[PDB]
């Protein structure tokens, strides 16, 4: 089953600069003392940022839960300011319908679940907390050929609809490149209301995975909230999607 | 589609006796795979199939029959070695010109103890000329220099 929402407000696609934000290790190689000049598709400096937001305003009644599918271009930035892991993970494909497969990458509360399969998609991908705890993944209706999973060692997140203002700076570079997902991340700590801070980051390599599938297009999987099960929240968090560019 | 940058090996043989059946090819797409790329698409849009069959039969003629294929694609990286050939190892012989070969890396010099602090990965560390400088014992992880001879 999925989760439904009623009356989204359209993404206001509001933006930001990656001001020297998102670097990252372009190959495997191992380098120490030496400067590295090199073209690859990079995150230019001063970039333009698109912001989209998880956010509820109910003496307004209104909501947005903006998770779009974006395009993949050749690979993007991806930016969550966070402070009650509303962000949960990401679906990566081409149609994102059973006619192709997809790779969902989800931080499911207790495991980072990597999957390769024709999922049947929700129209809303997302993970939902009742009481302040996971309560169900309404993520896909059907996996159907699933050909790739991983599942990472157990953990657990806090899931508490945690006040304030953003806390957490999770950063992340996708690249699809000879059938390797390459995933690149860093964290940072943050304290701020609005956009992205500037600052210089490099994004460690987390991942390469052998994801044979064509990636043309993502979109992000968010959590809503609830006290009783029924009238799902969205909860305020937001992204920032950045496309990588050919450049030096 | 393998990539131009390839590193690996091609590997086939005739299994004609073996795979008989049926097994299909993509005779036709809009754009061709990128490099590892796969496309499982069976059906198009209407619900025809986009699949051509190739009939295996021992019967077929030679340039019809069924091979099958291994593609071994290899990484060398400075990394732990994951996959090695059969050699026996040897005792180390230090400050004396040998040749050596660590995890396939061959070369020649004079082989000391070091205080290199090396990464946890890390294998072989190399100076700006790429001379390579030190490298990890695998028996012992203890990081051994490498002098000119
Ligand atoms: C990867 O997937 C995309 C999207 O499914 C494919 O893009 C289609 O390509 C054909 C021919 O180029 C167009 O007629 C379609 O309109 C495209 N669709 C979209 C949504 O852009 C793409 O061809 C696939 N293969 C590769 C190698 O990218
Ligand atoms: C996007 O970039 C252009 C120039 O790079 C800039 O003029 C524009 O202001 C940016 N977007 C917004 C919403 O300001
Ligand atoms: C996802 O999380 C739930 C509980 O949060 C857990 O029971 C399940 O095992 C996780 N998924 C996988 C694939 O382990
Ligand atoms: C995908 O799964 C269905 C059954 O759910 C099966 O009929 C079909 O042949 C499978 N296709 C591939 C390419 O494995
Ligand atoms: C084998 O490798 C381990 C770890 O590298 C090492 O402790 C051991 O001495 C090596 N040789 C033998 C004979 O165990």
């Amino acid at each position: 089953t999925c989760g439904t929402i009623s009356n989204k407000t359209p993404p206001n696609m509001n933006q930001f600069s990656s001001s020297r934000r998102g670097v990252y290790y372009p190959d495997d190689i191992f380098r120490s003392d030496v400067l590295h000049l090199t073209q690859d598709y990079f995150l230019p400096f001063n970039s333009n940022v698109t912001r989209y937001l998880s956010l509820n305003a109910d003496s307004n009644r209104i909501v947005r839960f903006d998770n779009p599918i974006l395009p993949f271009g050749d690979g993007i930035y991806f930016a969550a300011t966070e402070k009650s892991n509303v962000i949960r993970g990401w679906i990566f494909g081409s149609t994102l319908d059973n006619t192709s497969q997809s790779a969902i990458i989800v931080n499911n509360s207790t495991h980072i679940i990597i999957k390769v399969c024709n999922f049947q998609l929700c129209d809303d991908p997302m993970f939902t907390v009742s009481r302040g705890q996971h309560y169900k993944t309404w993520v896909y209706t059907n996996a159907r050929n699933c050909t790739y999973e991983y599942v990472s060692k157990s953990f657990q997140l806090d899931v508490s609809e945690k006040n304030g203002n953003f806390k957490h700076l999770r950063e992340f570079v996708f690249k699809n490149v000879d059938g390797f997902l390459h995933v690149y991340s860093a964290y940072e700590p943050i304290d701020l209301a609005r956009g992205l801070p500037s600052g210089f980051s490099v994004l460690k390599p987390i991942l390469k995975l052998p994801l044979g599938i064509n990636i043309t297009s993502f979109r992000v999987v968010m959590t809503m909230f609830s006290p009783t099960t029924s009238n799902w929240l969205a909860e305020s968090a937001a992204y920032f999607v950045g496309y990588l560019k050919p450049t030096t | 589609k393998l990539p131009d940058d390839f590193t690996g090996c091609v590997i086939a043989w005739n299994t004609a006796k073996q795979d008989a059946g049926n097994y299909y090819y993509r005779s036709h797409r809009k754009t061709k795979l990128k490099p590892f790329e796969r496309d499982l698409s069976n059906s198009d849009e209407n619900g025809v199939r986009t699949l051509s069959t190739y009939d295996f039969n021992p019967n077929v003629p030679i340039e019809y029959q069924a091979t099958r294929v291994v593609v071994l694609s290899f990484e060398l990286l400075n990394a732990p070695a994951t996959v090695c050939g059969p050699k026996l190892s040897t005792q180390l012989v230090k400050n004396q010109c040998v040749n050596f070969n660590f995890n396939g890396l061959k070369g020649t010099g004079v082989l000391t103890d070091s205080s290199k602090r090396f990464q946890s990965f890390q294998q072989f560390g190399r100076d700006a000329s790429d001379f390579t400088d030190s490298v990890r014992d695998p028996q012992t992880l203890e990081i051994l220099d490498i002098s000119p001879c």
